[PDB]
């Protein structure tokens, strides 16, 4: 579009537009490429997109040099010693798609003529009439008319010259939620105070689920190892006592 | 402010129509004030319509208050203010007018309310006397009957339509619901009916109240509107007013003293032709103002010229029956009219005319040409014809420019009258004639010099032509068909008319329009050598001056050193003007020997061969024959013995001049030697003691010529030769002689400022013949023009010019634009000494004065009165123009002051001054040009006066006190 590097943008992007007059002379690598090593602001994949171009570039001078000394060696071999149904288908049914469904303003004391103007423009109107404006009938009255003037005729010589080289000779002389669980086990430990809180007697009065709530606030609270819990048969209520964590 | 939204730039002019509708639609009265307003604003009136008093009091004694409201601050109006915003002010008008007027066509045009109202205020001030009134007021009410007329006619298609379908139902009687539609129609076409009657009603209403009494009207402007306008209904509406209770007025206004009234009948009359015909009362009323419109055909005004001559081509499309043959005979004078477009427009009509041989102004295949060599012979027949009896000219170079777009196809077919002017075609026709012959020749010189230069000639000119491509490839192609046409048919031509002088001069002017190239490219340069074979017999077989010089001029046209045939024409060029140099030296040799005789055969011998040389010497470098020898030594025997022809001495004298100017060519190339710088300087030193020798010879014709090429040595002597850059030039330089400028100035008041027959210098041209007086006034004319081109370059005195400045009111019809001329010229180059020396003109005058009539002087007589207007045109012809405004201004009052008190009286008396009427020559350019100088040159006037020159105040000492 437009830069010295614009080339390089078409040989990276385009390459299309490109043509042999760009390829052979219009920029040197070397030059380029010591322009190329010290910008900066570069990104990576732009110079990446720049090494592209110079690479192709390159290449295609490699390939345009391989060529002239392709006509180089045309040119050196040179010496002179004078010494029905053919093809088609089945019917068509390989090709059946079938189809489907004081005052100064204008004061005029008279507006209207008289009838006396009137018969006197029908009888007579000679005065409104001129005749011809004839064109001169001899060519000599055209030589004089277009040399009648002193404009012309102080700046032209008395006698036509034929010549115009004589003419300049002439005109020569012109001038959160587990916060809630655990403070909940908080007051619920001072009820009591005998270190160990059942899981039963919290789900007392209450159904399935927030019996399974709570049995699961057992479980994370005993995860973040903020209290201990024991239970040592297969089946009885889940002992729990204040563990490091408990916060008091 | 609908008056300001119309004017300030509408957007859409539809849109503000549709908005009055609505505002109309909502409540008339408010919509009604608003169109009042913006039409009283629209007459220049800046009063404003109220509610009440558009209601309530009547519309003549509104336009009495509006009349005392006018408010102006100017005379003007809107229909005549400049331009631009009023220019496009007027059109919005117009337009609103016409779009509010016809779009309410159909429903609110009949609730018989707002026009009532505004037929009477429009009609009430069509009859104001306030012409802004009158004006717009007739613009209003006529774009409104306009309208109406267009109502009128879409009502009368409404009608056409439920006639026809009432008809179609008649047809058909099957159908209850069919008996329905058709008491529908009938409805419909009663409702159509009684609207094409209010139509009807207002449409006669607004006539008789506004149109009647402005036709009459003694404003031309209004008039000729209204007819434009009314031939633009009768064009567009010929249901009703194609009768004659509306071309009574037409024919009424026809005979208008005005020419745009006249114009625009003419439009409208054209707008009865344009463009369908045809009808019988358009030509009953054609045949009975076809008198009237050949009086329209030579008006005063060039357009109504026009518009008449394509009334009548429109008449000759539709009757061919009013035109008379007078009639057709004047138009074939107005094809001669200096005017290009009366011409071209009456040619045109021509063409239309006289050209059936084969075209029947109709389709091709027999029209244009029958696919053989002769239907167009006729056509070019009578145009041979049209020439020859088409005595108001010479030649037809006004009737070919009027005829050149008109008959484009027509006049490029040269082959046609190239056969029937050479090789006698099979049409069986007479011979054709050498008076037909030479027409055709002329009208071919004229067809083919359009076809390669397409400009007018003088008074059609122009100067402001734009070549366009299609123009100038038509100009390429014509030139190729041109040259390839006529390199083939130049050289019979020449072999059928070898000995027709003129026709040669007429054939020869064409090769000054061939490109060259085409030669090389189409290798007919052995048709070139043929034609120069054949031109070459010409020349040895003629020897007139005329076609020598157009056979000259053939040569350096064809001597184009930029195409590749110079040397092969150079070839011909030096073959025969060694012949010409051979055949010279020997009749010379013998003619300047007395001898016996010499007789009449050798002195035509030796004039027709000088005569042939000097002619091709003219254009043509040819003195490396250097034949300046026997020219010299011819003048020298014509000085010594005199007593032979004229004619063979101005060969002679023009031939030593062209050797001499040649000559003069090749020293200005660069390389300028000195013997032959000084052997040259030499030869033009004998050649002017000849030319003086000539200018004092008793014959007058040589008197000129010797006179116009002294003026041509001087001039190429000049001071003006070291301007271009020349230091060896200065030898060459020769000053005048005194005596010689003396001679100058005799032979030019001897034969220049002549205005009677009492000289007898100039030729009589009492009959108009070719000797006419024209050609001796322009060749005096052309002598004062190079004596005064002598006169402004610094080489003679111009005190001498003096003298020519003095004759500026005796000679004004011939000579006073080269008197002017010159004095601005001499103004231009040294204001002062012009002064000085118009002043002495003044001088001259008077002293010429003092030697006619005495020291009275006649002061009262018609003298001082010339030379006193003279003073004035003088006084007007300064001023602060140049430089030294009043320096030159107080020298020439210094000097006619010194003049005024020059010579002293001897008796009666010591104190007062002979020549002091040039006091009242110089008062005139005292006047009240200058003030602060007045002191300086009344303080030099007074050092020649004394008291008792100041104390006195009579009739003699008049000039005196004028001049104080």
């Amino acid at each position: 579009k437009r830069g010295p590097l614009a080339k390089i943008w078409l040989a990276a992007h385009w390459d299309k537009k490109l043509t042999k007059a760009h390829v052979f002379e219009c920029n040197l690598e070397s030059s380029v490429e010591s322009i190329i090593s010290p910008k900066v602001k570069m990104a990576l994949r732009t110079s990446g997109h720049l090494l592209l171009g110079v690479v192709r570039i390159y290449h295609r001078k490699a390939k345009y040099l391989l060529a002239d000394c392709n006509e180089a060696f045309i040119k050196i071999k040179m010496a002179f010693r004078p010494g029905i149904l053919q093809e088609n288908d089945f019917g068509d049914f390989g090709m059946d798609d079938r189809e489907i469904m004081k005052r100064k303003l204008i004061v005029d004391s008279v507006k209207e003529l008289d009838s006396k103007t009137i018969r006197a423009q029908l009888s007579d109107y000679s005065d409104i009439v001129t005749t011809l404006d004839l064109a001169p009938p001899t060519k000599k009255l055209m030589m004089w008319k277009e040399t009648g003037g002193v404009e012309k005729l102080f700046s032209l010589p008395a006698q036509p010259l034929w010549n115009n080289r004589l003419l300049k000779l002439f005109t020569r002389c012109l001038t959160k939620r587990t916060q809630q669980m655990l403070h909940g086990l908080q007051r619920a430990l001072a009820k009591t105070g005998a270190e160990s809180i059942s899981l039963l007697e919290l789900c007392r009065n209450t159904n399935r689920k927030q019996a399974a709530a709570k049995f699961y606030s057992f479980l994370v609270l005993k995860k973040q190892q903020a209290i201990e819990l024991t239970q040592e048969e297969p089946y009885s209520d889940i002992i729990a006592t204040p563990g490091p964590r408990f916060h008091i | 402010t609908l008056f300001e939204v119309v004017k300030l730039g509408k957007s859409a002019m539809q849109s503000v129509v549709d908005d009055w509708i609505e505002s109309y639609k909502q409540d008339r009265d408010i919509a009604l004030l608003d169109l009042i307003n913006f039409f009283i604003q629209c007459s220049g009136c800046r009063g404003t319509v109220r509610i009440e008093m558009f209601r309530n009091m009547q519309n003549a004694e509104i336009i009495r208050k509006m009349t005392e409201e006018f408010d102006e601050d100017s005379g003007d109006y809107p229909l005549t203010m400049p331009g631009p915003q009023w220019k496009k002010f007027r059109s919005n008008f117009c337009e609103f007018i016409g779009v509010l007027i016809r779009q309410c066509q159909y429903s609110i045009i009949y609730d018989e309310y707002m026009m009532d109202t505004v037929i009477s205020l429009l009609t009430g001030l069509s009859d104001s006397q306030v012409r802004a009134f009158r004006h717009t007021s007739t613009l209003a009410a006529m774009k409104l009957m306009t309208a109406l007329v267009n109502v009128a006619l879409n009502l009368s298609i409404h009608q056409d339509n439920t006639q026809r379908q009432y008809e179609a139902e008649r047809n058909k009687m099957i159908g209850k619901r069919a008996n329905e539609r058709l008491e529908l129609l009938l409805q419909k076409r009663k409702e159509l009916q009684e609207n094409q009657d209010e139509i009807e009603n207002m449409m006669n209403s607004i006539f008789k109240g506004i149109f009647v009494h402005r036709y009459r009207d003694a404003i031309a402007e209004i008039r000729a509107i209204c007819i434009e306008e009314i031939g633009v209904w009768m064009k567009m509406y010929s249901d009703a007013f194609l009768n004659d209770s509306y071309l009574k007025y037409v024919g009424w206004t026809l005979h208008d003293r005005q020419g745009e009234v006249r114009l625009k009948c003419l439009k409208a009359l054209q707008s009865l032709y344009t463009n369908r015909e045809l009808f019988p009362k358009l030509e009953l009323f054609t045949n009975r103002f076809k008198d009237r419109i050949v009086s329209m055909t030579l008006d005063k005004e060039y357009d109504v010229a026009v518009e008449a001559i394509r009334l009548v081509t429109l008449i000759l499309h539709g009757s061919e029956e009013a035109l008379s043959n007078e009639d057709c005979e004047n138009v074939y004078h107005l094809v001669y009219s200096a005017h290009r477009p009366v011409a071209v427009a009456a040619g045109e009509f021509l063409h239309k005319k006289l050209f059936s041989r084969h075209d029947p102004q109709a389709e091709e295949a027999l029209a244009k040409r029958r696919g053989r060599n002769s239907p167009n012979g006729n056509l070019i027949r009578m145009l041979v014809l049209f020439f020859l009896e088409s005595e108001l000219h010479e030649h037809a170079a006004y009737l070919v420019d009027s005829l050149w777009e008109s008959s484009q196809e027509l006049l490029k077919d040269w082959e046609c009258m190239t056969e029937l002017l050479l090789e006698e075609p099979v049409q069986g026709e007479e011979a054709m004639s050498d008076r037909q012959e030479s027409a055709l020749i002329e009208l071919m010189v004229c067809t083919i010099r359009q076809a390669a230069e397409a400009h007018p000639p003088v008074g059609r000119g122009t100067g402001k032509r734009v070549l366009t491509a299609k123009e100038r490839k038509t100009q390429i192609d014509d030139r190729n068909k041109l040259t390839e046409h006529f390199i083939i048919t130049l050289p019979m031509l020449l072999s059928k008319y070898s000995a027709d002088a003129e026709k040669v001069a007429n054939l020869l002017q064409i090769p000054q329009y061939f490109d060259l190239e085409i030669y090389s490219t189409g290798r007919m340069e052995k048709h070139l050598d043929a034609l120069l074979k054949q031109i070459k017999f010409v020349v040895e077989k003629h020897v007139e001056s005329d076609v020598l010089e157009a056979c000259s001029k053939t040569y350096s046209i064809l001597c184009s050193e930029e195409y590749t045939i110079q040397n092969r024409v150079d070839i011909a060029r030096s073959q025969l003007i060694d012949e010409f140099v051979d055949r010279f030296n020997h009749s010379v040799e013998d003619l300047l020997q007395e001898g016996e005789e010499a007789d009449d055969d050798d002195i035509y011998n030796v004039l027709s061969t000088l005569k042939r040389l000097t002619s091709f010497h003219n254009a043509h470098d040819l003195t490396k024959w250097d034949l300046f020898g026997n020219c010299y030594r011819l003048l020298k025997t014509g000085i010594e013995h005199g007593a032979m022809p004229e004619q063979i001495v101005v060969q002679a004298l023009q031939c030593s001049h062209y050797s001499i100017l040649w000559q003069l060519v090749k020293i200005t190339d660069g390389s300028p030697s000195k013997e032959d710088l000084l052997v040259l300087r030499k030869t033009v030193k004998s050649f002017l003691a000849v030319c003086q020798q000539c200018l004092s010879n008793v014959n007058t014709p040589v008197k000129e010529q010797a006179f116009m090429l002294l003026c041509d040595l001087l001039m190429i002597f000049s001071h003006q030769l070291m301007t271009g850059g020349r230091e060896g030039l200065q030898p060459l330089v020769f000053n005048p002689d005194t005596g010689l400028q003396s001679e100058l100035l005799s032979f030019v008041m001897d034969h220049v400022f002549i205005d009677q027959d009492e000289e007898n210098q100039s030729m009589e041209g009492d009959e108009e013949d070719e000797a006419n007086k024209i050609e001796a006034l322009h060749k005096r004319r052309n002598l004062l023009a190079a004596f005064s081109k002598l006169i402004i370059y610094d080489i003679v005195d111009m005190h001498a010019a003096a003298d020519i400045f003095k004759h500026y009111m005796k000679y004004y019809n011939d000579y006073g634009d080269i008197i002017k001329e010159t004095l601005s010229k001499t103004r231009q180059i040294d204001k002062i000494q012009c002064a000085k020396t118009l002043i002495l003109s003044l001088q001259q005058l008077f002293n010429e004065l003092v030697q006619e009539q005495g020291p009275n002087l006649d002061r009262t007589s018609a003298h001082v009165s010339g030379i006193k207007e003279l003073a004035r045109r003088f006084a007007l012809t300064f001023g602060l123009d140049q430089i030294k405004t009043r320096e030159a201004v107080a020298t020439l009052h210094k000097d006619g002051i010194e003049f005024a008190f020059k010579y002293q009286n001897q008796k009666g008396q010591e104190y007062p001054p002979p020549n002091l009427a040039f006091l009242e020559v110089l008062s005139e350019f005292s006047s009240k040009l200058l003030r602060q100088d007045k002191k300086t040159v009344h303080s030099y006037l007074e050092k020649f006066l004394t008291e008792q020159m100041m104390e006195r105040r009579e009739d003699v000492w008049l000039p005196l006190i004028s001049y104080r």
